RNA sequence: CAGCAGUGGGGAAUAUUGGACAAUGGGCGAAAGCCUGAUCCAGCCAUGCCGCGUGUGUGAAGAAGGUCUUCGGAUUGUAAAGCA
RNA sequence: GCAGCCGCGGUAAUACGAAGGGUGCAAGCGUUAAUCGGAAUUACUGGGCGUAAAGCGCGCGUAGGUGGUUCAGCAAGUUGGAUG
């Protein structure tokens, strides 16, 4: 009777990926190339992009190669997925479409001897 | 070929306003509530009173937005 | 799809035989087998469940040698029919054309049944079936074509019949090399080193 | 009972002046696949010091469980604390299709035919009194009113 | 107010098999308390006896069925919402003593074509 | 006209045909008033050849319906 | 071209300026037929889904190459290079 | 440098990057995105409100929702069957 006269409405869930609007990779160019320090139990000195995304959005996205090339005006591709230590950072950038170099071996996204 | 309501309205010529009641069921909780419908219906005698109970069927559209028609007064 | 390459590591790990080998003996003694597969499989510990219900569907499916697209497809048909999902499990495996080709004895194992069927050499009613998954039905001759009969490893695989033991719901004539595939079998005609119904815990996790 | 199962191993803690204290609390059942089921819990510095406990205690505090065979009797529901259990009867090529600790008692009292499911507290101590509860307080004939229905 | 007497029965009841209680006296009304005698025919007898003239209160002899009673769980009413009116669709439980059934023609459970109301299990 | 044809169900290479009653304005492939039985050109042992259901074609042919040129040479088997 | 194919463009991303009216439609015709990018078909693409494909029911000859000493042992552990 | 979570890494690293050697599942295999599920985490089935979030500061009252008991009629809800 007081569902009846207002029913239970669901409670809708955000995207914790709002850039790239429903879309699985979104490509953008690095507006910048720098490292930042990770929180508090952990640190290292991890290469971050910040990237303006095609969408006009502006996102900071992570390079995880094991060292990178990425000069500072860059057309990377981003995805989804957050990095826990980078407080603010939700991206990565992915690993082939602009370069991807080492050794890998246990690969991708990777190179191939 | 028949509704019965009650008449809720005499103040147009010719036309009376009936409001049919009908207990349908929640389609979730199931609760059977009061749910009403508002129909013109036309009496040409023009003779039907505000709490009137009357019977009315369905015919060609009289008017825009009347297209039901006076049958029997059941009780008055 | 279909297993190849070293079958001599297969069978450490379950624990039997496994029917997986080359010539006219028996299991292990040439290839030096006490031990465990791995990257150093000479100290153990905890032989429980969820292992050991991925030992059980991961040792039925290297006897028969389906992948898991098909094996989880024999759950499928295995829950749509009536009755003891672990038994229609089996008989499933058990109809499979090259396993009738065991069965019947006319291949050597069923990794050359598998091959031995697809070189069209095997006919079911007078035809050609190629297929390593045909189910076969209640009844159904398995014949052997006659271009592949004066090849000498047909016949020469005829002779662990007797060796292996009858199997017991064929019968095989083998002057024209053309068995009769009698009934299914159920599930006391089957070796008892499966846990059936281990396949079924192993489905909703 | 002769079909122990061990569910839960506990490391418990204690404080002094000194610092942590350890302890083991072992939860497992004890059945014998016929109706027969007890649980029980036991607490020692060492792990298999208390599974024995545990052992110990739940072949004493066992209960028969009116069965009807294989199934359970009715769809039942049982709860003790913030832990709801409901249980209902399978038909016959259904195993057990519950999970966690409603697997366990739901197995060594010999049914094998479940279909359970648990809301509320997942905490295993408190669903395994909801589970015990609802089995020991099932009857298919011992109603007492006088009818053969 | 009080506004659904026969879950007023059926928590009268409940409160004294609760209790250790013999006979529950109520001052309840015409078929829908001979729910009472469909409660108390499928189950057992009482003497049940509605007894007065102008306030006739039924008493349900109540009985303790050898150490704890038979009622475990009764109400299941309907008042508004709570409800069946069902086709066949109805209560199951153990397949027993079913559903007191309290709608058109008479008070019965489970036994002639169809045609469902509301009451709640023995056990 | 309403007329009487024969609908592709079926696959690829591997035809089959349904002997719609339909308005001869609609696609042949949806939009029909009946289904009298179907016509199966690959058939073999077991699947029948045409189930042509001769008393709605004797109805559509009374009210006035066309069969096509096939529908009409297959009408003649009967 | 919000007909078919194809372009530039956007974008994470989605094909061939193909063949035939032979079938089943549809359109005119009295019919022959003439039309039809509907359609039936071929291209391209793991995009799905299903199936299939990579010789032996054996034997130390335990080759090397890969090792640790558990300096004998574990490791390729009823394998090959021969074959009917 | 890893990482979906717990977290790993500060000198013997089963968590990072590797030939001593293999668990998957295979013309696939992985990770992004989205969707429902697990979620009894909007609870109709099926939740809560002393202290965890949650009883208006209290009245009175309009719509509404609901309403004691008996006999009768009625047949809209209800119920059964038939037909479309």
């Amino acid at each position: 009777n007081q569902l009846v006269r207002k029913p239970r409405k669901r409670m809708v869930d955000k995207s914790d990926v709002p850039a790239l609007q429903n879309c699985p990779q979104r490509r953008g160019v690095c507006t910048r190339v720098y490292t930042t320090t990770p929180k508090k139990p952990n640190s290292a000195l991890r290469k971050v992009c910040r990237v303006r995304l095609t969408n006009g959005f502006e996102v900071s996205s992570y390079i995880g190669g094991e060292g990178h090339n990425l000069q500072e005006h860059s057309v990377v591709l981003i995805r989804g997925g957050r990095v826990k230590d980078l407080p603010g950072v939700r991206y990565h950038t992915v690993r082939g479409s602009l370069d991807t170099s080492g050794v890998k071996d246990r690969k991708q996204r990777s190179k191939y001897g | 070929r028949t509704l019965t309501g009650r008449v809720v309205s005499d103040k147009m010529d010719k036309t009376v306003t009936v409001l049919i009641e009908r207990r349908v069921k929640h389609p979730i909780y199931g609760k059977y509530v009061k749910r009403s419908t508002k129909l013109h219906a036309h009496d040409e005698s023009n003779q039907c009173r505000i709490g009137d109970l009357v019977t009315i069927r369905e015919t060609r559209p009289l008017a825009k937005t009347k297209a039901w028609t006076l049958v029997d007064i059941v009780e008055r | 799809a279909r297993y190849i390459g070293p079958k001599c590591k297969l069978s450490r790990r379950e624990g039997t035989d496994l029917f997986l080998k080359s010539g006219a003996r028996a299991l292990d003694s040439k290839c030096k087998a006490e031990n465990v597969p791995g990257q150093h499989g000479q100290r153990r510990g905890r032989l429980s469940d969820y292992g050991l219900q991925l030992r059980e569907k991961q040792k039925v499916r290297r006897i028969y040698g389906v992948l898991e697209r098909q094996f989880r497809g024999y759950y499928q048909e295995a829950s749509r029919r009536k009755g003891s999902t672990g038994e229609n499990l089996l008989q499933l495996l058990e109809c499979r054309l090259d396993n009738v080709v065991y069965r019947m004895g006319f291949g050597s194992t069923r990794s050359e049944s598998r091959q031995l069927v697809s070189h069209k050499a095997i006919t079911v009613n007078g035809q050609t079936v190629n297929i390593p998954s045909y189910q076969v039905k209640a009844g159904d001759v398995v014949a052997v074509r006659e271009k592949s009969k004066n090849q000498l490893r047909i016949a020469q695989a005829l002779e662990l019949c007797g060796q292996r033991g009858r199997v017991e719901w064929v019968e095989v004539d083998l002057d024209k090399k053309a068995g009769t595939f009698k009934s299914a079998p159920a599930r006391s005609d089957l070796s008892a080193d499966i846990n059936e119904n281990l396949i079924v815990e192993l489905y909703s996790k | 009972g002769y079909i122990e199962k061990l569910v839960q191993v506990n490391r418990v803690a204690k404080t002094v002046k000194g610092g942590r204290i350890f302890a083991f609390t072992a939860l497992t059942v004890v059945g014998d696949g016929k109706g027969r089921v007890g649980f029980g819990r036991g607490k020692a510095r060492e792990v298999p010091a208390a599974i024995q406990k545990a052992m110990e205690a739940a072949r004493r505090n066992m209960i028969q469980v009116d069965l009807n065979g294989t199934t359970l009797q009715y769809p039942t529901k049982s709860a003790h604390g913030a832990s709801k259990v409901y249980m209902q009867p399978a038909s016959e090529g259904t195993g057990i299709i519950a999970g966690g600790a409603m697997r366990a008692v739901l197995e060594v009292a010999g049914v094998q035919n479940v279909l359970a499911k648990c809301y509320g507290s997942t905490n295993p101590v408190n669903v395994v009194y909801a589970t015990f509860k609802g089995l020991k307080n099932m009857q298919p004939e011992a109603v007492a009113a006088k009818r053969g229905k | 107010s009080m506004q659904d007497p026969l879950a007023d029965m059926l928590t009268r009841i409940r409160n004294a098999q609760m209790a250790e209680k013999t006979v529950v006296s109520m001052p309840s009304s015409k078929l829908k308390a001979a729910v009472a005698k469909v409660l108390k025919d499928e189950g057992y007898i009482a003497d049940f006896q509605i007894s007065s003239e102008v306030k006739p209160q039924l008493s349900i002899e109540l009985k303790y069925f050898e150490g704890k009673p038979v009622i475990e769980e009764v109400k299941r009413i309907s008042r508004p919402g709570l409800r069946q009116y069902k086709s066949v669709e109805q209560l199951v439980r153990g397949g027993l003593g079913v559903s007191i059934v309290s709608t058109n023609k008479g008070v019965m459970t489970d036994r002639a074509a169809r045609a469902a109301g509301v009451g709640g299990e023995v056990v | 006209m309403v007329t009487i044809r024969l609908a592709r169900g079926g696959s690829k290479k591997r035809p089959f045909y349904h002997l719609t009653v339909t308005n001869s304005r609609n696609a042949r492939d949806g939009r029909f008033v009946e289904r009298i039985g179907f016509f199966n050109p690959v058939a073999t042992g077991g699947e029948v050849r045409l189930s042509v259901d001769q008393e709605r074609a004797t109805y559509w042919l009374g009210q006035g319906a066309q069969p096509s040129e096939r529908v009409a040479q297959l009408l003649k088997d009967a």
